[PDB]
This record gives structure tokens, C-alpha cells and sequence, in this order.
RNA sequence: UCGAAGGUGGAUCGGCGAUUGGGACGAAGUCGUAACAAGGUAGCCGUACCGGAAGGUGCGGCUGGA
RNA sequence: UGGAGAGUUUGAUCCUGGCUCAGGACGAACGCUGGCGGCGUGCUUAACACAUGCAAGUCGAACGGAGAGUGGCGAACGGGUGAGUAACACGUGGGUGAUCUGCCCUGCACUUUGGGAUAAGCCUGGGAAACGUCUAAUACCGAAUACACCCUGCUGGUCGCAUGGCCUGGUAGGGGAAAGCUGCGGUGUGGGAUGGGCCCGCGGCCUAUCAGCUUGUUGGUGGGGUGAUGGCCUACCAAGGCGACGACGGGUAGCCGGCCUGAGAGGGUGACCGGCCACACUGGGACUGAGAUACGGCCCAGACUCCUACGGGAGGCAGCAGUGGGGAAUAUUGCACAAUGGGCGCAAGCCUGAUGCAGCGACGCCGCGUGAGGGAUGACGGCCUGUAAACCUCUUUCAGCACAGACGGUGACGGUAUGUGCAGAAGAAGGACCGGCCAACUAGUGCCAGCAGCCGCGGUAAUACGUAGGGUCCGAGCGUUGUCCGGAAUUACUGGGCGUAAAGAGCUCGUA
């Protein structure tokens, strides 16, 4: 070692605790909404994409998820809830 | 490398046949039969009759300039005289025997040097053997 | 990003550059992707240029290396694409 | 052949024989040497030649001839391997380079000279 | 859940091996004299059996047979 | 715009047909022998193991503070080596309506508003060594605003190569950001430029003593997933894919621009120099990021080696030097960032074993020196040489010492190249071969000692062996081994053959 990697190991375990919290946020919210669209409940699902496609685009601005992913989920997201 | 009368004296004018023509070729100018290879080698490139031009680049080097210009008796005795570096060409110090002189090239000699300053009109042709040695090689 | 640079295609202590237009990351003696023009051993240095291609280059931003600028300085490409009253008239040979 | 048969099966190029397998493609090669010993040459030729099994560094035994006039060469020395076939011996083809690393070079020698390793005396 | 490495019946490729089989080259030391002339029984091909060894003899073939 | 031949089967001849010579080269190595310059070049074998120093740091115009520490960029570039790979890896062609791009510049619009922590610092334990309570930020975070932008619904026109694209199309629903301190920045979004990623057309080694291979296998539909298209992945139906035009196997291999040869077509090779690929002790991962095979990062597993006060740790030169091995063989533990390239900073600068140079080795290709005139009855000397020397003047390149001295606030090269001066020949020539081919001839040893590229020389008079003279051929080099092309029309496409020379299946039938 020797070098400023010392350094940049320490940022590695911060920035990676950064993004693992916001990569789990997503999926648990994806998940809840699958479940109340497999129940056949409208009303709720519908409440949830907002909740869900407003989640997504903010991690695009974190600069985490990369926008086209983001983009990408909220589409199946939407064409899930209209049928 | 220099060499430094019998040479000249086998070959008289002082296969079997071909090698005596290019030996006495060599031992005139002075040439080591490297640098003969290579007179040759540039010749044949040139355009016209290829053994011609090889009497041409013969006759084109400083020091035969000098056997002729007879500044100095002896094409050797030029040799000591071209290498010290007393001759001089354009304005620069030529101490290299293998200078070989283009068309308007002015030969002046150096101030002292004490033991007539002759131009190049041309490089002269033949008429100013050489199948002989063409068909040697090749 | 882009950047024009030298590139010594000289023998031992004879150096001659061509001014060639590159990525940052390349090697000196690496892929251009256009050469320009040539550049110093003489009394009066040798600088040529294309004035069409530096206009061209510095416009999208190419980013001159540091004794580059001087040459674009000299030459007077620096000016036309700068736009300050400076001018150009410089170099000769002999 | 017809040039349909050609396009089929094309022209194979001969196969080389190499010449000296030993060295492995090696101008040099050292070794030991194993026995040294005399053999009778084959054809109308008659006389004794000096020869040597070399086990090379390169793990093949083969014989060798030794150039010149006489030898240190006793069993358990090192000694360099050439090339080049010697005509009457029937099978032996390395030669033993003299003057280089224990083959002492040949004695009293004043005329070609370099083939086998006798300096100059005293100019 | 996948998952390196590590655990414990064949396939392919090689090293050494008691011992044994033919091959090349060498000196020519014995045993013969099979082939080249009708080579002293015309030779050779294919099988078959036999014999120290070259070879011998059946059956069919061939001319590269006097 | 160039295309030679020669020897050798026989008493002799002609043909077929090998084997051997002349030629050119090299990342070469051995001998014998060396005087200096210029110029490139130098572990081809063990991707074998590595002791020491250095090869990536930088900013106080972000921040507490009083070098270290958080933070931003860089660290994926530069440099190394050829293990792996017969593959979209590479070389040339296209495609991307199937996509990404930090920094850079150059349009447009904004930089609103609030909070919570945590290293450093102190006090603890742990040991030979090395890794519990407080305070800031351009660190990190709730919001607001953005109509460019992302998602979904209904609809306008055009383009065409089918999915579909484009006109920031028009609508109406729901959502997207930021940072400040002494001139540089910061978020969002059009455009341009760079670099990539992913597909396919064809091209490029050996093998049938490898004939069957495949089950996520070939396709479809709905989902997941990626920057992006795709059995890329996954769950259900269909039963297909590839192969005699060599599939699936085994062997070898970095590929190319080039480079050696040849008149060409070909054959060999992949050194330096310049692209692309792969790999970083051996394997399997992912994280951070605009970008990762992440050499000098992380985690785990193995193999190997060090420090130890035995409690614990640490490390990987296929960076540059260097060391030991292995080899017939390959270099200094050099100097400097002056020049060109790169990183960071506003800048001054600070790093750079990249790079520019120096040393070493005739390893290669060039260029100069070792003397120039005159000199005879041809001294002496050696042997059956030589106008050479002897001796009379002369020039001083390189070497030697002196003085001046660079071109590229300051240059490593370098008091170097280079110029002008002081004398004096003083400091400077080897190495093969001479039987014929193929230039050069005469005087101990006995088929022994030995020589030899093929003929073949030695059995008492040797142009062939060993030595001495004398000559040639080349000369700071000359010979010999190893390797590839040529000669070889001797794998023949250009350009060969098969009654007897090597060569017609024993004959017919018939699939591709
Ligand atoms: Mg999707
Ligand atoms: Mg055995
Ligand atoms: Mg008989
Ligand atoms: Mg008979
Ligand atoms: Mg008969
Ligand atoms: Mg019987
Ligand atoms: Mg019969
Ligand atoms: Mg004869
Ligand atoms: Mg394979
Ligand atoms: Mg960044
Ligand atoms: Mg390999
Ligand atoms: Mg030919
Ligand atoms: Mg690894
Ligand atoms: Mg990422
Ligand atoms: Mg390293
Ligand atoms: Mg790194
Ligand atoms: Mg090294
Ligand atoms: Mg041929
Ligand atoms: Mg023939
Ligand atoms: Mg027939």
C-alpha cells in the first residue's frame, strides 16, 4: 500500500453505505407496490406509483441509479397500474 | 581503414579476368570494397547506362578532385592533405576523402598550409572498362 | 479532452515536433487525429501551420498545451479565434 | 492433378528434416563428458580418431569429435558442442570447440590459428 | 439461491520397467551358394505347409524367359 | 521493368532423381584480434523466486485548525510482459430507429431555504511492532422552485427499411436539482467534439489415426435486467438448431501495419518503432466511479516466503535499476525534470525510473585513422622479400596538453561537440583460405599423426596434413556453428508428372 489509497479505502466504505441505503429504499418500495397490484386494489396501487416514481427519479439526482434505469422503472411501474 | 607498387604490379598498367579490372578499379581511388559495393549498388539505381554512372561517382569524390586538380602529386599524397583538413568547400572544413563534389562546387583551399582554386562545371562523363565490373556482380 | 500538442519524431539531439491534435490520455508518439502542422533548432524557428483546421479545432475547444500557445501567439491563429486586437505578422525564414 | 482435385485437397509442402536436433535451435551447447575413447573410421580411410560422449546440458547424449592434436579431456569435464558432421566417423556429427571453458586450445599452433583457440605468442 | 477451492469410475496424453522382438550401421570371423548366363531345377507374384539359413515343394497366374 | 548456374550414381552415354555448394540476412553465440567518432540496438531460455531505494501525487482561491486529518480531482491514463485465447480476439468493411461520455467550449435558465452528525483534538484499554466524551465544510441530508427534462394517457402531421423515428408537435395528469471564498466555481438542459460499448459481411495455421454434436439447446409469449439490443436471465407452450462448404474434439498460437527473401506469385517471421487484444503470485468476486483485466486498491480461498518479545502482523519487480538461478548468450543499484507529453492548483509551483540523456557490450549499419613525397645497382637481415625498409624533408585528422565555447530568472547532456594554438612520427593491423570447383606454390611425418562444403587427400619424393617463407582475399574486423528464404519447375495457381524411372484403385454400380 504506502499510497493515498489508505485514504480512498476509507471513502469506499462510507460511499458504499451511502448507496446500498438508497439502493434497498427503492426495492422495498417496488415490492410493496407489486403486492397491493396482486390483490387487485386500484386505489392503493395508484397512491403508490407517486409514492414509488417521485423515489426513483430523486436517486437519478443522487447521482446513484444512473437516470435510464430510473427511467426504465417507472415504466413498468405505470404500464403495470393501468391494467 | 587505408590500405597504407607490386600491388599494381599482378594486375600490369601500372573470373579470372573480371576481379583485375575491379582491383585496379579499387586501388587508384583508394576504396575499400565496401564502399565499392556501394558505388555500385547506388549506379545500377541511376538511370542511363549503369557501368557508366559508376565511373561517374568514382571520379565525383574530393580527393580524386584533387589527384586531378594536382594540388597534390600522388592521388595518396592528397589523402594526407584532405583528411588534416587543409582543403575547404562552400566555406566548411571537408576532412573526409568520400565528399562527393555536385555541380557548382567551389574548391578553395585553406589560409597557410603552405608546401588556384578550380570549379565543377559538370559531373563528367565517361568520355571525361566498366562492363567488366557490371558483369562481375549481380 | 481534445488537445493539440508536439510529438518529437526527431533523431539524438535533433529534435522535430509535428503539431498534432490528440486526446489527453494518448502516448506522445500516439494515434492523431489530425496533424496540423510542423514546428526549433535554427537561428530563425521553423512554424507552419494550417490557419483554416487551428480556427476548426480551437472552435469545438481543443485546449492548447502550454509552449503550443506560445507558437498560435506568434503565428497569430491565437488572435483570430481569441478576437483581440494583436493581430498577426511574424516568423519569416530567411 | 485437375484444379477441382487441388481445391479439395491442397498442396502439401514437404516435410523438413532439422539437422542438428540436439541443440535446439542453438548455436553452442555445453556439457560433460561421459567416456573418451578411440574408434576406427569407416571406409577406405584407417586411423584413429579421438572421440567423446557428451551428455549436453539440453538432456541428449551424443558423440562428439575433438579437433586438432591432443587432449586434456578427462572423465567429469565440461565442455562446449558445436555442429557440423565429420564425414568418416559414420553417425558423428557435434564437434568439441577448442580453447573455450576446460578444452585447453592446441599446443605450439602458428597457422589456423582461430579454428582452434591457440593465442597469439607474444606477437 | 447460485458459487471458487477442497474432498473420492471411466476418457485422453506421457515417463520409467524385469524381460523380449525386429531394424540400421561397423569388422568382416564361421555356415552355406539362394539371384544375375537355360546361374547349372527359368525367375518372380499371391497364398499354404515345412526347414539352421539363404530357401524347398504344391495350386493358379505372368513374361520383366533361353 | 526482372527470371543465370555448379558438383556427384556409370568403363563411358542419355534421362529420372535426391544430397552438397556459390547469394542475401539476423534481438545471434563462439574462437583469434582490436584505434577512435557518428547512429540505432541489448533475457528470444524460467508468466522462475526476489534483498534494498525510488516508479502518483496534488490544492490552505473548500474546511476546521496548528506536519498530520476530513474533503475535491487524479489514481482506469502513462509503463510492463506474451502466460491465455483458433474467438467478433484481430485485420479491413459497414450498422447503432439498440446505446453511453467526467474534464473541455458555447447557447438558455437558475444558484431559494432549513437542520443533523463526524473524523482531527483530549482520556481510556491492546502490544515487540502496526492498527469513552467533543467542533467545522464546496462532506452528508427534509423541503421549495425548474416546464427545457423523465413517466403514463388521449390525439396532429410528415418521413421509411418493419419494429419505429422525427417535428424541443400540440395537449393534462405526476415528478425531477445546486456551494460557496478571494477573480475561480456550482446544479439542470439543447448542441459540438472526444473517447468507447454492442452486432454482423468477408479474410486469415495443422488434424477424420476426431463423425456425429446440442436441452437454455433453436424459436415464441409475458416478466425481470442492462448505458443499451439480445436465452443475457427466469417461468410456461412449440420441436427445433449446427455438420462433408469439416460441426463437436485434440495440438500449436497473441493478431496486424510491417520485416527477411524472391523477377514475380509465394515461403518464413511478428525484434525495435506504431495500432488493437489479454493478463498483473494462482483462482472466484464485487464495491467506489463518467469510465475498472481496478500492476505499485479492497474481500475471500489456496500455494510460497518474511518480522516476532509466540500475544500478533505484513508482503507479490511480467514499473526502472538491481540480485540469485537457468542458459551458448544480453547492460548502470546513473543524471535531470532544461526540453516534449500527462496529473493537480486561480497562479507561483509541486510530483513524473513516462520522457530527454549518460555509462557499458564491435551486437549491427555507416564514416575516418594507422602515415605523404623521394629513395638502389636492389645494404644487412630471413627465404629458394623490395621503393619495401635504411636514410633525406614534410603534413598533425583522431589520440595528447593549452585557451575560448554553445544552438535546443533559467538548462541534465556539458567545460561536452566545436574552433584557434605547442611540438614530435611519435600512441595505433589483424583474420582466413592457396587439390579441383573458386582469386593465389614452393621447401618434418608415413594409411600414423591429422585435414575436409562435395568430390576425396596420408601405406617414404604431400600445390590437400604439421611448420616456415611467398602470395592472395577481405580489413577494425575476419573465420566457424545455429536459423529462415533463394538456387528448388524439389508440392509446379503462374509452373511438373503416373507403359518400363516414385506414381492408374482388380473391376463395375451409384449418393454428395
Ligand atoms: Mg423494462
Ligand atoms: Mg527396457
Ligand atoms: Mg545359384
Ligand atoms: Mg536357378
Ligand atoms: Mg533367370
Ligand atoms: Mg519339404
Ligand atoms: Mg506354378
Ligand atoms: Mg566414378
Ligand atoms: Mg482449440
Ligand atoms: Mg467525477
Ligand atoms: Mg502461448
Ligand atoms: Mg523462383
Ligand atoms: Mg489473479
Ligand atoms: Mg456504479
Ligand atoms: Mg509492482
Ligand atoms: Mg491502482
Ligand atoms: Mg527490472
Ligand atoms: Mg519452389
Ligand atoms: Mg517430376
Ligand atoms: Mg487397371
Amino acid at each position: 500500500n504506502i499510497k493515498s489509497q489508505i485514504k480512498r479505502i476509507r471513502t469506499n466504505e462510507r460511499r458504499r453505505l451511502r448507496n446500498q441505503s438508497v439502493k434497498s429504499s427503492l426495492r422495498t418500495a417496488i415490492r410493496g407496490f407489486r403486492e397491493a397490484v396482486d390483490a387487485g386494489d386500484k386505489d392503493k396501487a395508484s397512491e403508490l406509483l407517486h409514492a414509488t416514481s417521485r423515489k426513483l427519479d430523486k436517486a437519478a439526482s443522487k447521482g446513484v441509479i444512473h437516470p435510464n434505469q430510473a427511467a426504465n422503472k417507472k415504466s413498468a411501474l405505470a404500464l403495470a397500474l393501468n391494467k | 581503414a587505408r590500405y597504407t607498387t607490386r600491388k599494381s604490379r599482378r594486375l600490369g598498367v601500372d573470373y579470372r579476368q573480371q576481379l583485375q579490372e575491379k582491383q585496379k578499379a579499387r586501388f587508384s581511388y583508394g576504396v575499400m570494397e565496401k564502399q565499392f559495393r556501394r558505388y555500385y549498388e547506388e549506379a545500377n539505381r541511376q538511370p542511363g547506362k549503369t557501368g557508366d554512372n559508376l565511373l561517374r561517382i568514382l571520379e565525383s569524390r574530393l580527393d580524386n578532385v584533387v589527384y586531378r586538380a594536382g594540388l597534390a602529386r600522388t592521388r595518396r599524397m592528397a589523402r594526407q592533405l584532405v583528411s588534416h583538413g587543409h582543403f575547404l568547400v562552400n566555406g566548411v572544413k571537408v576532412d573526409i576523402p568520400s565528399y562527393r563534389v555536385s555541380q557548382y562546387d567551389i574548391i578553395d583551399v585553406k589560409e597557410k598550409s603552405l608546401n588556384q582554386r578550380i570549379l565543377v562545371h559538370q559531373l563528367p562523363e565517361r568520355a571525361q572498362t566498366e562492363q567488366l565490373i557490371v558483369e562481375l556482380y549481380s | 479532452a481534445v488537445k493539440i500538442k508536439l510529438t518529437r519524431l526527431g533523431k539524438i539531439r535533433n529534435p522535430q515536433y509535428r503539431i498534432i491534435v490528440a486526446d489527453a490520455r494518448t502516448r506522445r508518439d500516439g494515434r492523431a487525429i489530425e496533424v496540423i502542422g510542423r514546428y526549433p533548432k535554427e537561428e530563425p524557428s521553423l512554424i507552419q501551420i494550417d490557419s483554416e483546421r487551428a480556427q476548426y479545432w480551437l472552435g469545438v475547444g481543443a485546449q492548447p498545451t502550454e509552449p503550443v500557445l506560445a507558437l498560435l501567439k506568434i503565428t497569430g491563429d491565437w488572435q483570430k479565434f481569441k478576437g483581440l486586437p494583436g493581430a498577426e505578422g511574424t516568423l519569416k525564414v530567411k | 492433378p485437375t484444379i477441382q482435385q487441388l481445391v479439395r485437397k491442397g498442396r502439401r509442402d514437404k516435410i523438413a528434416k532439422v539437422k542438428t536436433a540436439a541443440l535446439k535451435g542453438s548455436p553452442q551447447r555445453r556439457g560433460v563428458c561421459t567416456r573418451v575413447y578411440t574408434t576406427t573410421p569407416k571406409k577406405p580411410n584407417s586411423a584413429l580418431r579421438k572421440v567423446a560422449r557428451v551428455k549436453l546440458t539440453s538432456q541428449v547424449e551424443v558423440t562428439a569429435y575433438i579437433p586438432g592434436e591432443g587432449h586434456n579431456l578427462q572423465e567429469h569435464s565440461m565442455v562446449l558442442v558445436r555442429g557440423g558432421r565429420v564425414k568418416d566417423l559414420p553417425g558423428v556429427r557435434y564437434k568439441i570447440i577448442r580453447g573455450s571453458l576446460d578444452t585447453q586450445g592446441v599446443k605450439n599452433r602458428k597457422q589456423a590459428r582461430s579454428r582452434y583457440g591457440a593465442k597469439k605468442e607474444k606477437s
